DNA sequence: ATATATATATATATATATATATATATATAT
DNA sequence: ATATATATATATATATATATATATATATAT
């Protein structure tokens, strides 16, 4: 019949749509922001009208995807209504490093709180100290000058990955954080067990990462 | 200010629970023993003797003692845990056994150490309320209360700790049966964290970036600028500040008005408001009448009561003076 | 041991004051004058130099004392003349050392009878400079002109041993305050200024503050976290017990 | 943890009783009015006090309660108190507000305020039945204890050497009479407190310093003047 | 082992606040506090507050001097413990 | 005046205008046990002398509350005055008064 | 029904020649003590003049109303006003009840000195009466 | 549940462009008829739906509508440079009535940047480019630049229509009233937006 | 090194819903 | 013929939820 909801939504999509929780979560969803298991209500949210989300968001040609881990988010594709952007490489450095540390045991000790200090330590340690460094600065030889100013660059991206949920400060310490099963997509390009240079072709294919 | 005194001073440069019951044991006979010596009681010397060279010296001694063994189980708490993160390095998924028997064995060690630190704490207590009431026996005991000041917290501290270590590490257990329930099962073979670790060793041979929602942001009007005022004042600047001193009439009046009515009191006469306030102003000029009359009664109404004010009925309004001026009060009887 | 001491107060470009300074006294100061003399003016004036967060500041009548009567305005912004003002106190540490500290007052240009203030502190000044003349210059014949707050930086920068600071945030100006036993209190949260405005702002008015008697509570005990963290630990327990039920 | 928990606020609030009633006794007989003295009353609330024997001892009576999906800890809580000791009659406040009311370890302590009255004995004292000087008096009282307890507080803190600058104010002061005023003067001094006052006619001629304020037109706006004056001549 | 004197004192400042700790626990929260005290008497900026006191809480607890424990819920979200080799230094001279 | 209860509500000169904090009036205080009164006398233009009052009761409970019942008088002398209407002159030292 | 009514169609306000400046909207934050209390008092007389107003035409024309008021805490006011008001209830034929703790001492009208004390272990208010000063 | 006509306006296919336009803080004035239609149809609950994201969808009275965010606002929220303003309003005066016989309703950057240069004072001119720059060819040409990028920024907002081509030419739509000041009664337009701009 | 934008938290005032206590008119027992 | 109990209406004031404004930290950019 008329004025009749089924008219034009699906009943439960209506529903989530007037839940009190649609617009924060539609709001970080679209600024970027991945959902994990920590967000309770949101995440269980998520998983009641997953299917209706995923609809909801084609029409705006972006795609709902929840990673095998559990995290959903968002990947717009080439005609997407919503705008899209790619990470920094310093950024995927960062982000490889905390996957390590999330699954790094030898630092169970510190019980998923880390200090900047300790993930600064953890990459020079693992990549390349100056070659890494050309990319902040292309003058850059050592200078404790422009050591500081990696730091800092290292912390800046930090921030902006805790903006992504990647990443939570504690509730009252920004110098502290909590990783979060979001890192996971970070190594995306190796949970695979074939040749590197394919798994990029699939992944760019798949609108999963560009190039630079 | 300690810091002063350190920059002056210019320097620089047993695990077992049958222990810890044992000098538990000691410190409850040399507790009893002197709170019982300082309930008997005794001179300065005795008091002295028995209160404060045997109880500071060992309880001190050994409290510290039982502290220095609770930092050894922790001690051996930051081991047991750096024993586990080298064995998840060397045997990842066949050590998932290994660690929850550690873990079951350094909780129930802790089990174990709160229970026989609760074992004494509060009869230990106890006795040394029993020896803060005995401790007024004497007053100069003064240092022994401190020592049964201070020697509360400590005890009560030791407690405390004993609970939140163990506070802490059920913390710390159920994180790593997490990273076992997360970081291993999905990584049986751990290959995966090779793959990630030479994938970051050897990243720039590839570079790849992921795509992300980068919706915009709401671009708002900005508020407009905000604009103080100027004007350069400028103005006299305040002479030296003047003087003018307050005038004593009134106290001189008051002065005459109570040493005249002092009479009253002394005689107990009975005060009738009406003629004394005719009689009276009839010393003064009109225009200061007013400020006469006030005084009087100011000093009149402390003088006892008037008894015909329970009477229920009212009194007159008695002319006082000439030019109209009116008084309603009932004689003052009751001094 | 000596407690310290309020000296002097200073107004300058007030509305009916230019350039005046109260001196205080040890024990009691009074002042008197017919209705609308500008007395409340001056209480007005010190406890900004006190408190100079514009939320809390508020000046009701003593009529209406805390019930809403929908002005709008907190009542300050007509206290000023046009220009710059100021309001300064000088104590005298339980060290016996003379400090001046001050705020900047200025009226924003506009409808809104809004206002701007800078707190600011002065150290080491002579005790023969007062407040009065350091901050006027002295330009025409007896017609001492007041100066801005980068004058008055330039002009206390030439001269030595004292300390001049401006604070961005009255924070830290509380910070400093305590720190030289001005303050009774660590202002270090919002909420404990505004606890330590609520006490002002009752005296000032005088009398049984209904939110001082509602607040006995927390304004005389203080708070506890051993407690806090004690209910944090049930509450996690009931969690995981609601869990495992669940 | 219930167990714990209960404990630990027992604790505290016989600390805090303790501390507070040593401090009652900073206090001499104020004269206000009919006020002969002033004085703070801390009491642990009975209808708290079985709740925190419940939680001590019989948590898990009620644990129906604190398993409901529907309940917050906070409502809980709040259910549980209500649950016992229901004659109290709580108003139409939230479940939720209240439970983190009563969350707060002090909230257990009635803490009020006692006059001695004329030969009344001590009276809690509401506003509603106090002269406005009486209550003027008993607010100051209150305030100079609140200020001395912060001083206190922070001992810890400050350095040995510094004692903080005291000083509170007193606008229309023209409404306590000569009595009260030196009763004030006398609690100031005694408490080393400085004080601001206000009132059109000079009510204190023979204390402190005193200045006096007349506003005059002058060229189109308006001038203050100040002039200095004395208790004698 | 290397305490210069910047180190100690705060070794020894740090042992005094848990001699009047209540319950005798410490979190970092107050350590970072001990610490610029410190360093305020001292008169020495190398580096910021921040930086200078956890490099030192870093060393001391390398050092064999204090164990750290991780709890979110602590100010700081870390409570530190003078170990007996530090209580030995400190109590050496107290 | 107005013997209404709702409206009677003798808060302190200060908080003129704050919230109640407590339940009382203020008014229960202000009286005393038993049977109290309270009268004004009014000349009208008419120049009839007339006596308006109320009764006042503290009604005995666990509450402080009070019972109020006006009343009013035409007619009377002008030499009789209120106070020994509502007075018994007993041989007492103090007089009486009456319901 | 707001519209229904014609009140609500007025604007009313409360205006002020203060000092040098012309007439300004009475701001009870932009006031001192003494000036609010006076114009709440200005107020008040007028509210009872527009009442009696417009109960004289439903009453006797030989019927003029008692107007009375009254001022708790007079101390807070100087002598000139308190002068203004006593000339101000005057013209009005308007009677005032006025409490000031002994600090002023009006010299017109009626004064009544109260001095509490106990007797037969009972508080009494002893009460003096003084008029026709002036 | 949800309002009825509610669920129609989200459902309509126009809804995904509107709602990605509005929430990047686009004004829709007449010339998008179908959005313009759109909206006057279903604002009575477009302004409920965005209103529970703290955000008020107001329409003009010129008629174009947008959307202002609360302090409380849901969508991160931003704010225009001081230049981004004062090209605002720059735009705004020129939508003038000469303006008919002078340019016919299609503007060159140049005209723009004239206009800024004669019109605006030196001192916020430095602020805009820098402080420390003092009349250069550097600082101009950064600038020009600015003003291009800003000009860019105003047409993501649908203040300026670019007339097709890489070259820089436009048009000013309506919704440019935004900035400008209230009219009062006799009040000449260019002297009030004259005297803000001042 | 410092101006500026952004996010967060708190106090404050508004507006609305709602329960409480009292006053007034009628009913019904004495 | 009277006085008490009921139902109604009303203002009080209590609490909540909202919206605003200010201060803060602090992360960026020149
Ligand atoms: N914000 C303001 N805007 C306009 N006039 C003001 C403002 N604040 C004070 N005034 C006026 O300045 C004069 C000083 O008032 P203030 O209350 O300080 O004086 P006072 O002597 O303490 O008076 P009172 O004892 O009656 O309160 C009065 O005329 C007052 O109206
Ligand atoms: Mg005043």
């Amino acid at each position: 019949s008329s004025t009749h909801i089924e008219q034009f939504m699906p009943v439960k999509l209506a529903q989530a749509l007037a839940n009190s929780l649609f617009p924060e979560l539609d709001s970080q969803l679209r600024a970027g922001r991945h959902i994990g298991i920590d967000d309770l209500d949101n995440h269980a949210f998520l998983m009641d009208f997953q299917e209706q989300l995923e609809e909801f968001y084609a029409r705006y040609n972006v795609e709902l995807i929840r990673a095998p881990e559990g995290f959903f988010y968002l990947r717009p594709r080439s005609t997407t209504l919503i705008p899209r952007s790619v990470l920094s490489e310093l950024d995927m450095m960062v982000g490889k490093i905390l996957c390590y540390l999330y699954l790094s045991p030898e630092r169970l000790a510190n019980q998923g709180i880390f200090t900047s200090q300790e993930l600064y330590e953890e990459l020079i340690s693992l990549a390349d100290e100056g070659k890494l460094m050309k990319f902040v600065n292309q003058r850059s030889s050592g200078s404790d000058l422009d050591k500081q100013k990696l730091q800092e660059k290292v912390r800046t991206t930090l921030n902006r990955l805790r903006r992504l949920g990647m990443v939570y400060f504690l509730p009252n310490n920004n110098n502290k954080f909590t990783i979060t099963e979001a890192v996971f997509r970070f190594g995306a390009d190796v949970r695979s067990g074939d040749d590197p240079r394919e798994i990029q072709l699939r992944m760019i294919r798949d609108g999963e990462a560009m190039p630079v | 200010e300690l810091v002063s005194w350190a920059r002056k001073n210019d320097f620089s440069i047993e695990f077992s629970t049958l222990r810890l019951s044992m000098q538990l044991s000691i410190v409850a006979n040399e507790l009893h023993r002197a709170a019982e010596a300082a309930e008997e009681g005794g001179d300065e010397f005795h008091w002295h003797r028995n209160v404060f060279a045997p109880l500071k010296y060992s309880v001190a001694e050994i409290f510290d003692s039982i502290d220095m063994s609770q930092r050894l189980m922790d001690e051996q708490q930051n081991f047991v845990k750096e024993d586990i993160a080298a064995l998840l390095n060397q045997d990842w998924q066949a050590a998932i056994a290994n660690c929850e028997q550690l873990l079951s064995e350094t909780s129930g060690t802790l089990r174990e150490l709160q229970d026989t630190l609760e074992a004494a704490g509060d009869k230990l207590q106890a006795n040394l309320l029993r020896i803060q009431d005995a401790n007024m026996g004497s007053g100069g005991s003064e240092l022994v209360d401190k020592l049964v000041f201070d020697l509360q917290s400590k005890l009560d501290r030791i407690i405390s700790w004993g609970q939140q270590a163990i506070d802490l590490w059920i913390g710390y257990d159920r994180h790593v049966h997490k990273f076992i329930r997360t970081a291993i099962d999905m990584d049986k073979n751990r290959i995966f964290s090779q793959r990630l670790r030479q994938s970051v060793q050897h990243y720039f041979d590839n570079p790849w970036t992921l795509t992300v929602a980068n919706a915009e942001r709401l671009l708002d009007m900005r508020d407009e600028e905000l604009a103080l005022r100027n004007e350069e004042v400028t103005g006299e600047l305040p002479l030296e500040l003047e003087y003018e001193e307050f005038s004593e009439i009134n106290d001189q009046l008051a002065a005459m008005i109570e040493k005249a009515l002092l009479v009253y009191q002394q005689e107990q006469r009975p005060l009738d408001l009406g003629a004394v306030l005719r009689d009276y102003l009839a010393q003064h000029p009109l225009p200061r009448h007013f400020d006469v009359a006030r005084i009087l009664v100011d000093q009149a109404v402390r003088l006892g009561v008037a008894e015909a004010d329970f009477s229920g009925l009212p009194a007159e309004w008695l002319a006082i003076n000439d030019y109209g001026a009116k008084v309603q009060a009932h004689v003052i009887d009751t001094y | 041991i000596e407690r310290g001491k309020f000296r002097s107060l200073t107004l300058v470009n007030w509305n009916g004051f230019f350039a005046r300074t109260f001196d205080l006294d040890e024990l009691v100061t009074t002042l008197s004058g017919g209705n609308g003399a500008g007395k409340s003016t001056t209480m007005a004036a010190f406890v900004t130099a006190l408190i100079p967060d514009l939320t809390l500041l508020h000046f009701r009548n003593t009529t209406e004392a805390g019930a809403t009567s929908g002005s709008r305005d907190k009542g300050l912004h007509g206290k000023l003349r046009a220009g710059v003002c100021y309001s300064t106190l000088d104590v005298i540490n339980s060290r016996h050392q003379r400090v001046v500290v001050g705020v900047r007052l200025q009226q924003v240009a506009g409808r809104d009878r809004k206002v701007d203030i800078k707190p600011f502190m002065i150290q080491g000044l002579p005790t023969a400079i007062q407040p009065t003349q350091l901050l006027t210059e002295n330009v025409g014949e007896r017609q001492a002109r007041v100066l801005p707050l980068n004058e008055l930086k330039d002009r206390l920068d030439e001269m030595e041993g004292v300390q001049f600071k401006q604070f961005n945030s009255i924070t830290d100006y509380h910070a400093q305050m305590f720190d030289l036993g001005v303050i009774p209190k660590r202002l270090r949260s919002a909420s404990d200024r505004s606890k330590f405005y609520r006490l002002i702002e009752a005296s000032l008015y005088g009398g049984i503050s209904s939110a001082i008697t509602r607040s006995l509570r927390d304004y005389l005990l203080p708070e506890n976290s051993g407690v806090r963290k004690a209910f944090q630990d049930m509450e996690a327990a009931l969690r995981e017990n609601r869990i495992t039920l669940e | 943890s219930s167990k714990s928990v209960a404990n630990i606020i027992r604790k505290t609030i016989q600390r805090e009783q303790n501390r507070i009633r040593m401090l009652n006794q900073g206090l001499q007989a104020v004269s206000f009015g009919q006020v002969r003295g002033v004085r703070l009353n801390v009491n642990v609330r009975e209808s708290h006090a079985i709740l925190l024997d419940v939680l001590s001892e019989q948590q898990e009576q009620h644990q129906d309660l604190f398993n409901s999906q529907r309940l917050t800890f906070s409502e809980a809580m709040a259910k549980l108190y209500q649950r016992l000791n229901p004659q109290v009659d709580m108003g139409q406040r939230l479940p939720q507000t209240i439970g983190e009311e009563l969350l707060d370890y002090r909230n257990y302590l009635e803490l009020d305020v006692e006059v001695n009255r004329g030969s009344d004995g001590w009276l809690k004292a509401e506003s509603g039945a106090l002269s406005t000087g009486e209550a003027i008096g008993t607010g100051m009282s209150i305030l100079v204890m609140v200020v001395q307890s912060w001083e206190e507080e922070s001992r810890r803190l400050r350095g040995k050497d510094i004692s903080p600058c005291r000083l509170l104010f007193l606008d229309q002061a023209a409404r306590l009479d000569a009595k009260s005023i030196a009763t004030l003067f006398e609690l100031c001094e005694r408490l080393q407190m400085q004080l601001i006052i206000a009132a059109p006619e000079n009510i204190s001629p023979e204390k402190g310093t005193t200045y006096k304020l007349v506003r005059k037109v002058f060229k189109n706006h308006e001038h203050v003047h100040v002039v200095g004056l004395r208790g004698f001549g | 082992i290397s305490l210069p004197v910047e180190r100690l004192a705060f070794l020894m400042a740090i042992a005094v606040l848990n001699s009047e700790r209540l319950d005798g626990e410490m979190s970092e929260g107050e350590l970072i506090d001990a610490f610029r005290e410190v360093c305020k008497g001292f008169e020495q900026t190398a580096e910021s507050v921040a930086v200078r006191a956890n490099n030192a809480i870093n060393d001391m607890v390398r050092q064999k001097l204090l164990n750290r424990f991780t709890s979110e819920l602590a100010d700081g979200n870390a409570i530190y413990r003078l170990t007996p080799l530090g209580i030995s230094i400190s109590d050496y001279y107290i």
